[PDB]
DNA sequence: CACACACTCTCCAATTCTCTAA
DNA sequence: TTAGAGAATTGGAGAGTGTGTTTTTTTTTTTTTTTTT
């Protein structure tokens, strides 16, 4: 009584393959049935390791977000129901073209309706188990699906490309059938329906659906590829919800169908029966944090869940949130707890103003890490990189005026003129690191200028004339005249810098490296213990490794480091501290000390950016705390910290008088 | 840098990458031209900022230096501190001498 | 209609499913009611096929891999269960789902023909499904090394261990099923191409004749394969003691089998007559030779180097050629003259069987290994010391008995048998002298030399070729049998006698239509009338009348078309026509008759350095019969002038006139 | 279709005829005062076209590129209809629309716009010159010599494939004595600075206006443009085709005057505020103070950056000498005082500005740069931040931290008012009155 | 398990009696085993031949 | 556009096939 | 059995249709990086 096309299959018999390819197998329509239904159940039924339905959380988000994406893991797959996760790596362009329906119909159980918001989901499948250069591919991956990691080295404009097309027959019918579209080849049909022979057509305008469309040039990543040997790359497609996800100079990884297709200009000049390749996106990652680590799935390192966003809320009222997290900035460099809180500041940032439309106020904390060699200025740098979400690092000689900032390129075949992005705007709302500030060109150093205050890149240049935004926080790190700090000189002659920048950065950090027999004790067993646990030979193997990561970790740091990356890009995404206005007396008392005492020929350049910057500090330590409202121990903790960097940067002929001056803001936390 | 679009040529540093670089005449290297290897000695890596073309790029790399001293003769009444036109930034980068 | 195709697939492949798997615990399990899915496919075969001509369940049953997926391990596994048994000494139950394998695979590979009867959608189908059967030949040869050829003669096994009397025809036909089996999984070969002709050629020929699956090489589904696979399978000692234990129902089969593995081995590389590399040596001074003809006629200078002849002419007129090589030689001027020229005369040129010895090329071996080389040699000389003479006895007697009902294809399955086994063991007794002749004594008896006469007669006078092809091959080697045992030493004298008025001129006229056929049948006439004289100058009714019935220009027609074909004929061929002409020139004094212009021209072309190998025995007696044919031709022409023409034209029948031109007075 | 044409038509013809607020036929005046005056256009506004037959908004904003040019023959016949006498021409009247859907912002345009009606609003980077494109073609057989004519309006029609009565496949010629004509222009638009996304590039669309919209504006004018968001087979991928504007209705945000010869384009309402404002006694107080409100002290320069904002008088001598009008002003000193906020607030309240940093400039990115056009391969000359800056004022920041060679450019621009040129065979001087 | 398709097998020769310079090389040698000794100065990307 | 090349379509007569009487 | 008259199929003339073709490419300005100035 079952109609014979109908009738369906068991997980059991998807196994047994019974036709001449997987491609052959996945449509045959009883088997497309019992896919159907099995990835169904695995999205239905598949629950987490602490017990929720996760694909219910990623269907509540993607409905909410009237997102057309939906996230599907692959190790769920391979955890459950593991045959289709073995189609879905060998034949994705079948697999895929069920798992959409699926997961349309897996949010339509929950959202009635939502064919009136998008017509189609797609699953962009992620933490694809294995891994390619784009030198390691070969023929043997076609029509496979691969995950790859680059360069996005070229990206076009997103256009709308044609996706369901009938077509007008010159001849007869302006009704020839609905070719859904490939991205890869034209139409080709040589035949007619309506007049049984070849003739001319016109692609129909009674009725046509539009895609989203955007290639990408992706190239091997200069870290990967070996040295005085070329970079490869590959074409690499976007479609709809995909475009405009990456920009050009990031660290990508893709997975995707490698395919490949016919065309003359191949065949033409390499005189062999070649074909080019190209990577349809099926999702896309941006290699960010430590790349280096097993824990840390998903396509966005720095998302959170619910079950996280309440752990920072819970941990934001710990009494010494601030001393633990300034304590967790890199925990594995001894001491320096000033530069641990200066990178604490710069890292969470103040609060950026506009006043009734007419005026604006910089909120990013920029900082200067001045002293002696080998005393971890360039590893508290080095972390900071891997800390913050965006950010770009440059050093000395290799930083040029235009690799900062930005520049114009001229094309070679248009052959106009166009605006490349420097290192302030692939770092815009992030940071942007400077080892060996001293020892860049002056011609270089001074471009950075406008991009500490107002925030902005203003190019004139080959007739292009215009501004970008450069909202960087900014942290350098030098050393003084002669390689090493001479304690008894002004801040002006122990370095090479001059008031302009100077006062650009609004906090300064001194590190001179004196011997004592007790400290060099405390900080040679900190470090000796750093190199043991460090070292790399000291309930299954991908869970148990993570339970040995955590240990160490925890010996260390008063936070997780997984945790802290998630809870500072939270913090500067949600949090945008107010102030209350009882602090009048105290900064304004602060600014004038700091000014008289400033008449010293060579003393640091306390200027009105500096008043500024105690309201930006208080406003960064306001967001530690996760508080939408910053407190007078908020604003005692900055006027600290810039009472203590102006005090620290005087010479020792002073430094006693200064301290003994100072005193009621010195000590006041 | 190079170009005509820009992109990376490898320097003498990244040849070597997981091997020794050997380098003579150290003393008659110009000193802006000395301080680009601060990186590269410490950090193992090379970090790039021009035109359309930031990079970040491997220098796994042990240096050998050969140095003579400003005059030829090593003043032996000198700690080695004096003899060598090396400011204590790189003077302390060699693990020894 | 494409509604009930989609709806046919999706059922048949259902079932496909339901019949079993590979367990994963692989071990392949039956499903339960695996029996009802076997019997349900067998009646999809039958209630669609047979009632409706359509194949299309048996199309889509290759689709889902029935047979290399369920079929083959089903069979391969309860053969190992009833072999561990048998090596100890429900499997009552096993055994029908074992004999329904056999069934459908027998079905499935059924030799597929096409005809004037045959649907539009079966011809559709037809060359398709020729791919898929070979499929299944490499999966049964392949899929565990023949262990289902094993399976097979299990099968067979369990009836012939009950006894000639005391079995039933319910175990007859498994016999008959078992033997159809072996000689279907023979007989799958490649399909035919073909195209359809009511538009015409476009400015590229058929650019690939190539009619194989994906992943088959040619080599896969070659005797090579099948010689090897029923070797280690003991499929031969199985058809060696059944062939003997003749003493009706499985007869025909039987002849079926042995014609089928015998058709396409021309047998002289089953006897030789460091040694393969002496062997491609001497092939590669003799494509030297060739290559070395083709430098002395190749220029040499650059191909734009230019230089041009003119060519003076009686009339005192020109014309002009080019090219370096045509300065110095005028034969090859006046070559590239004729080379040039942009017409040609169109030429004209000429059913369900499988390629054989009527059909393949002249030239065409296949390559035994050294093994199977020696493993098919002892087979064939087993069965012919065995059972080959029962055989023929027990066949020819079910055939003349039943000659009207012999459908083309059973004609020249027995004709042909008869004639490979008979060459064969005269080639054998001609090198070993152990081996009998009159082991085959039963080929010259009178009821088998009446059938093949009878036989060849009835398929001349119904003008039915491919008949009497089959019946000139086979004629042909029983008269080589006759001689043979003439030379040896009353049965002669009884055959050579029954063919005294009527088959002499059949035999007489079977050369006469030669040169409208193909060159195996050119080739079988050649070797018959080669025969037939050589036998009647040895019993010599009157041999001046009989080759006067043949020295007549329609035979010498044939013989000069036969001889075009030269370069790719063999040293015996060419020795059988120069003999035919030596017999006409110096025998007959008939000489006129073969001086017509068609000879002349070809003798020169292989009298040629580029024609005929300068080291060949062939050439010899070429260039002796040459010096004969001048020098009567010049002596033909001195004393009549008209020759010039008479040489040029076919001969007259005018009565005076014809005889002077004949014999000169 | 016809038919279906004809009362669509039919329905627009009546919202001009009948749509009144208060005592007034808004629509039938706006017409008529517009015919007398010389521009055949209508501007509508659409909360009026919802307001009188929401069905007509409905049918509009489903396919406008099939519905607008119905609206533009409605108006014509309307048109005719309140100025010419009948039983005793007009050209087809443009349709211009205002609107307050929500503006897209640049970026977020995809498939889901393309044919919509569409809102928005950027930066004019660039305007073409005027182009032709046909309204109607006079039409003549190359064989039978037979004749007839076409109209078009420019939405999403060609040469006919056939003679229309052997007499060939491609039989017809333009008369061009005898068409008509109307311009053209191309615009670049750049979106908002303050709406790019993190990191990017600001995006462009080209985008094209015709008749009485185009040279209503000029380069460095932010504008809010209503426009149908559409495609065209470009020949610069596969199936993939180029998104632009049909723009439908330009308005420019503060009155920035665009291409202007000094003309009275200000109101008697806003006109008699100034004559006011003029005769304060505090004037030069309320001005001052007006200026950088949240900039402390710094008096004298923010009087004199009012004085820079009017300028002096330019002067022209019966020598046919020039006399510089503008006054230039360099704010020289210590860092954190304000320089950069007051050259930041100069832009915003100056009518035509530039803002720019030495550091980030050219010589010819400041002046004039010579392009090679990759078509024609000729030279042509752009202009820089002088030439954008023309009529206002160019705010160079770091202009201690220009090249020599690059401050040097601006000598005769600070003085002489001109770019003068001698490159690729271009020589011009360029007016730059800044 | 899928079917699996006819293996390519890539026979490569090694050790011949004699190298060729890329000067040596002429057109009477077009199909014939030569060695030739040379250095690389660019390598194309891995590129698939559509080979059946 | 117009003039060569590439390629298909269609008709006509030239040749060979088949049957009959000399 | 030859030979000659009438029937069928194939070759190719030639008429018809359809497509591509010009073609360049340095020069002159503007920029951004290395190094040799
Ligand atoms: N306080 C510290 N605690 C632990 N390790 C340290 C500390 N100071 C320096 N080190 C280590 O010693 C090395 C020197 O640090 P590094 O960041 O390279 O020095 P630096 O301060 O930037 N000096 P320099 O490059 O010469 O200006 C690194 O391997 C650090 O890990
Ligand atoms: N007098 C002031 N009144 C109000 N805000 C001020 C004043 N002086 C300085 N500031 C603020 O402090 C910062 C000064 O930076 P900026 O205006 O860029 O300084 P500048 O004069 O251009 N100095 P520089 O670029 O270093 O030569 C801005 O955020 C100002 O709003
Ligand atoms: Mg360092
Ligand atoms: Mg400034
Ligand atoms: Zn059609
Ligand atoms: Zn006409």
């Amino acid at each position: 009584d079952i109609d014979p096309l109908r009738e369906e299959l068991t997980l059991e018999s998807l196994s047994n393959v019974k036709a001449n390819s997987y491609s052959e197998w996945i449509t045959q329509p009883n088997v497309s049935r019992t896919i159907a239904r099995e990835l169904k159940s695995f999205l239905l039924e598949y629950t987490d390791e602490t017990g929720r339905s996760v694909y219910g959380a990623r269907i509540r988000t993607l409905g909410e977000m009237n997102s057309e994406s939906l996230e599907v893991n692959y190790r769920h797959l391979a955890e459950s129901k593991a045959i289709l996760a073995l189609f879905l790596a060998k034949c994705p362009e079948e697999m895929l073209k069920i798992f959409d329906l699926v997961a349309m119909e897996a949010t339509e159980l929950h959202y009635p309706d939502y064919a009136r918001i998008h017509s189609e989901i797609h699953v962009r499948i992620s933490d694809f188990p294995t891994i390619y250069s784009l030198r390691e591919l070969r023929e043997s991956n076609l029509s496979s699906l691969v995950r790859v990691t680059g360069v996005v080295t070229r990206r076009t404009g997103v256009f709308p490309q044609l996706k369901y097309v009938k077509f007008n027959c010159l001849k007869c019918g302006s009704i020839l059938g609905p070719f859904f579209q490939d991205s890869n080849e034209e139409i080709r049909i040589s035949f007619c329906t309506n007049c049984k022979s070849k003739g001319p057509f016109r692609v129909n305008g009674e009725k046509t659906v539009y895609r989203n469309y955007q290639r990408v040039t992706l190239q091997e990543a200069p870290g990967t590829v070996p040295p005085g040997r070329l970079p490869r790359h590959r074409e690499v497609i976007l479609l709809a919800d995909l475009v405009d996800v990456s920009k050009p100079g990031e660290e990508v990884e893709v997975t995707g169908i490698y395919k490949n297709n016919y065309d003359g200009n191949l065949n033409a000049k390499n005189g062999f029966p070649v074909f080019a390749t190209i990577i349809e996106a099926n999702s896309i990652k941006r290699r960010e944090g430590n790349t280096a680590n097993e824990g840390e799935e998903g396509l966005d390192v720095f998302s959170w869940t619910e079950e996280e966003e309440r752990e920072f809320r819970k941990i934001s009222r710990d009494r010494g949130i601030i001393d633990k997290i300034i304590s967790s900035m890199a925990p594995s460099i001894y001491g320096h707890r000033d530069i641990k809180t200066a990178v604490a500041c710069s890292l969470f940032g103040g609060v950026p103003k506009n006043v009734n439309g007419k005026h604006s106020i910089r909120g990013d904390i920029n900082v200067l890490l001045l002293g002696d060699p080998g005393t971890a200025k360039s590893q508290i740098l080095k972390y900071v990189e891997k800390t913050a979400h965006r950010a770009v690092f440059a050093t000395g000689q290799g930083a040029s005026a235009v690799g900062l900032t930005a520049s114009v390129r001229k094309d070679p075949i248009t052959k106009e003129w166009t605006l490349e992005g420097g290192a302030l705007v692939l770092a815009d709302k992030g940071v942007c690191l400077i080892d060996e500030f001293d020892k860049m060109n002056d011609q270089d150093r001074t471009s950075i200028h406008e991009a500490m205050e107002q925030q902005s890149i203003s190019i004139s240049k080959a007739g292009i004339v215009t501004t970008l935004q450069a909202r960087c926080s900014i942290i350098a790190a030098a050393n003084p005249n002669g390689g090493r700090y001479n304690s008894t000189l002004p801040l002006a002659q122990n370095v090479s810098l001059t008031e302009p920048i100077l006062s650009r950065f609004d906090i300064l950090c001194v590190v001179r490296d004196l011997v004592d027999e007790e400290a060099d004790e405390r900080l040679a067993t900190f470090v000796v213990d750093s190199h043991v646990r460090s070292h790399p030979e000291n309930l299954n193997a991908r869970q148990r490794r993570l339970q040995r990561q955590r240990k160490k970790e925890e010996e260390i740091s008063p936070i997780p480091q997984e945790l802290l990356m998630k809870y500072i890009h939270y913090a500067r995404t949600k949090i945008y501290p107010k102030l209350h206005q009882m602090d009048m007396d105290k900064v304004s008392r602060v600014y004038a000390d700091l000014r008289r005492e400033s008449i010293s020929t060579g003393s640091f350049p306390i200027t009105v950016r500096h008043l500024e910057s105690i309201l930006r500090i208080a406003e960064s330590f306001a967001k530690m705390r996760l508080s939408e409202f910053v407190s007078s121990y908020d604003l005692d903790r900055a006027i600290k910290v810039v009472v203590d960097s102006f005090v620290d940067a005087q010479k020792v002929s002073v430094r006693r008088q200064l301290r003994r001056s100072f005193a009621i803001y010195t000590l006041g936390h | 840098v190079v170009r005509d679009d820009y992109t990376i040529e490898a320097g003498a540093l990244m040849l070597a990458d997981n091997g020794i670089c050997c380098i003579d005449e150290f003393d008659k290297m110009d000193i802006s031209d000395q301080v680009a290897i601060h990186e590269a000695m410490e950090q193992q890596t090379i970090s790039i900022a021009k035109a359309g073309i930031h990079a970040t790029l491997n220098a796994r790399t042990s240096i050998l230096a050969a140095a003579n001293p400003v005059g030829g003769r090593y003043n032996r009444k000198l700690s080695l501190r004096g003899n060598l036109n090396m400011t204590a930034p790189i003077m302390s980068r060699f693990d020894l001498f | 209609a494409d509604f009930s195709l989609t709806v046919l697939r999706a059922r048949i492949a259902l079932l496909a499913t339901a019949i079993g798997g590979p367990d994963y615990t692989p071990p392949y399990k039956l499903g339960d009611d695996c029996l009802a899915c076997l019997k349900d496919l067998k009646r999809w075969f039958k209630l669609v096929d047979d009632q409706q001509k359509r194949w299309d369940v048996a199309m889509a049953v290759a689709e889902y891999r029935i047979l290399t997926d369920d079929l083959l391990p089903i069979l391969i596994d309860w053969e190992n269960k009833c072999s561990l048994a048998a090596k100890l000494a429900n499997k009552a139950y096993y055994d029908k789902i074992a004999l329904n394998c056999l069934q459908l695979l027998v079905l499935m590979t059924w030799p597929l023909i096409v005809t004037e009867q045959s649907s539009s959608n079966q011809i559709t189908l037809y060359g398709e499904l020729k791919k898929h059967q070979l499929v299944y030949k490499k999966t049964i040869l392949s899929m565990e090394s023949g262990k289902v050829l094993r399976a097979a003669i299990r099968l067979a096994l369990d009836v012939i261990k009950i006894d000639r009397l005391s079995r039933t025809p319910r175990d007859n036909m498994v016999l008959k099923l078992v033997l159809n089996f072996f000689r279907n999984v023979i007989a799958i070969e490649p399909g035919e191409f073909t195209i359809n002709t009511k538009k015409s050629m476009p400015k590229k020929g058929i650019t690939s004749i190539d009619t194989l699956p994906p992943n088959v090489s040619m080599d896969d589904i070659s005797l090579n394969t099948v010689i090897s696979s029923f070797h280690k399978n003991k499929v031969f000692g199985f058809l060696l003691t059944l062939t003997s234990s003749l003493s009706d129902f499985i007869n025909i089969p039987l002849l079926e089998i042995m014609f089928y593995f015998t058709k396409d081995v021309n047998q002289e590389l089953l006897f030789p007559r460091t040694s393969a590399g002496f062997e491609l040596s001497k092939l590669l001074q003799k494509e030297h030779q060739m290559r070395k003809n083709v430098i002395k006629h190749t220029s040499a200078r650059h191909s734009r180097f230019g230089g041009l002849l003119s060519i003076q002419t009686p009339d005192k007129t020109r014309l002009t050629v080019s090219g370096s090589q045509a300065l110095v030689d005028e034969k090859i001027a006046l070559q590239k003259l004729d080379d040039s020229k942009k017409w040609n005369k169109r030429i004209i040129k000429k059913e369900g069987l499988p390629n054989s010895l009527l059909n393949s090329q002249t030239g065409k071996a296949i390559f035994f290994t050294e093994s199977n080389g020696k493993h098919f040699k002892e087979f064939i000389n087993n069965f012919i010391d065995s059972g080959f003479n029962i055989l023929l006895h027990s066949v020819t007697n079910y055939f003349t008995t039943e000659q009207d009902r012999m459908v083309t294809l059973e004609q020249v399955e027995y004709l042909l048998f008869f004639a490979w086994f008979v060459k064969y063991q005269l080639l054998r007794s001609k090198i070993d002298n152990s081996a009998d002749i009159k082991q085959v004594s039963e080929a010259l008896k009178e009821v088998t030399f009446i059938l093949v006469s009878s036989l060849l007669r009835s398929a001349y006078d119904l003008k039915n070729w491919t008949v009497t092809h089959a019946g000139m091959i086979a004629f042909n080697e029983l008269l080589n049998l006759v001689s043979r045992t003439k030379a040896a030493q009353d049965i002669e004298f009884i055959v050579s006698r029954l063919f005294s008025d009527e088959r002499i001129q059949l035999l007489s006229n079977l050369p006469k239509i030669g040169s409208k056929y193909s060159l195996q049948f050119m080739k079988s006439c050649i070797e018959l009338t080669h025969s037939v004289l050589k036998v009647l100058e040895q019993y010599s009714v009157n041999f001046q009348k009989v080759q006067a019935n043949y020295m007549t220009e329609p035979v010498i027609e044939t013989y000069i078309n036969f001889l075009e074909r030269f370069r790719e004929l063999e040293d015996d061929s060419i020795k059988k026509v120069f003999s035919f002409f030596h017999r006409v020139f110096v025998q007959a004094k008939e000489q006129a008759l073969l001086f017509r212009f068609d000879l002349i021209i070809l003798l020169r072309e292989m009298l040629s350095p580029d024609g005929l190998d300068r080291m060949s025995r062939s050439r010899k007696y070429v260039s002796q019969f040459s010096d004969y044919f001048l020098a009567r031709l010049k002596k033909r022409l001195k004393k009549s002038p008209a020759w010039f023409v008479g040489l040029l034209f076919p001969p007259l029948h005018n009565s005076e006139v014809g005889f002077y031109q004949r014999y000169g007075e | 279709n016809d038919d279906d044409n004809t009362e669509i038509i039919k329905s627009f013809k009546n919202f001009i005829l009948e749509f009144r607020l208060d005592s007034q036929f808004i629509y039938r005046d706006q017409l008529r005062n517009n015919i007398l005056v010389k521009n055949y256009s209508l501007t509508v506004n659409m909360e009026h076209l919802i307001g009188y037959n929401e069905d007509i908004y409905k049918k509009l904003s489903d396919e406008p590129s099939d519905i607008i040019p119905l609206f533009e023959t409605a108006i014509t016949q309307v048109a005719k209809r309140i100025s010419i006498l009948s039983r005793a021409s007009l050209p087809t009247f443009q349709l211009i629309l205002n609107s307050n859907a929500n503006q897209i912002p640049l970026r977020d345009l995809d498939s889901e716009h393309v044919s919509k009606i569409v809102r928005l609003s950027g930066i004019i980077i660039s305007t073409s010159v005027l182009s032709s494109r046909a309204t109607y073609l006079s039409i003549m057989c190359r064989n039978c010599r037979h004749t007839t004519s076409i109209t078009i309006n420019n939405f999403n029609v060609s040469l006919p494939r056939s003679c229309l009565s052997n007499c060939g496949p491609d039989p017809y010629i333009i008369i061009h004595e005898s068409s008509k004509f109307i311009d053209q222009q191309f615009l670049k638009l750049q979106e908002i600075p303050e709406l790019v996304p993190v990191g990017e590039m600001p995006r462009n669309l080209t985008m094209t206006c015709d008749r009485y919209l185009t040279n209503k504006v000029i380069p460095g004018t932010r504008v809010t443009i209503v426009g149908i968001y559409s495609i065209y087979n470009s020949k610069n991928g596969v199936a993939i085709r180029t998104p632009y504007i049909k723009i439908l209705g330009i308005q420019s945000d503060v009155e920035t005057s665009s291409i202007w010869n000094s003309v009275t384009m200000f109101t008697e309402e806003e006109e008699e505020e100034f004559l006011q404002l003029s005769r304060n006694p505090k004037l030069y107080e309320i001005l001052t103070n007006s200026i950088a409100p949240s900039i402390f002290g710094n008096e004298d320069i923010k009087k004199a950056i009012v004085c820079l904002l009017m300028g002096g008088s330019k002067k022209i001598l019966p020598d046919g000498m020039r006399l510089r009008g503008d006054i230039n002003v360099l704010l020289l000193g210590d860092p954190g005082t304000a320089k950069s906020q007051l050259l930041k607030f100069v832009e915003k309240v100056s009518p035509i500005a530039v803002y720019t940093s030495g550091k980030g400039s050219s010589a010819a990115g400041l002046t004039a740069s010579v392009q090679r056009d990759p078509m024609t391969r000729e030279f042509y000359l752009e202009g820089g931040a002088m030439v954008l800056a023309d009529g206002g004022v160019v705010c160079i920041d770091e202009f201690d931290k220009m090249r020599d060679e690059d401050r040097v450019a601006i000598h005769e621009a600070m003085e002489q008012q001109t770019i003068s040129i001698a490159k690729a065979g271009i020589t011009t001087v360029l007016n730059s009155r800044t | 398990s899928p079917e699996q398709t006819e293996r390519v097998f890539q026979i490569s020769f090694f050790n011949l009696p004699t190298v060729h310079r890329i000067r040596d090389i002429r057109s009477e040698k077009i199909g014939s085993l030569l060695s030739i000794s040379g250095t690389v100065t660019r390598t194309s990307e891995v590129r698939p031949e559509l080979y059946k």
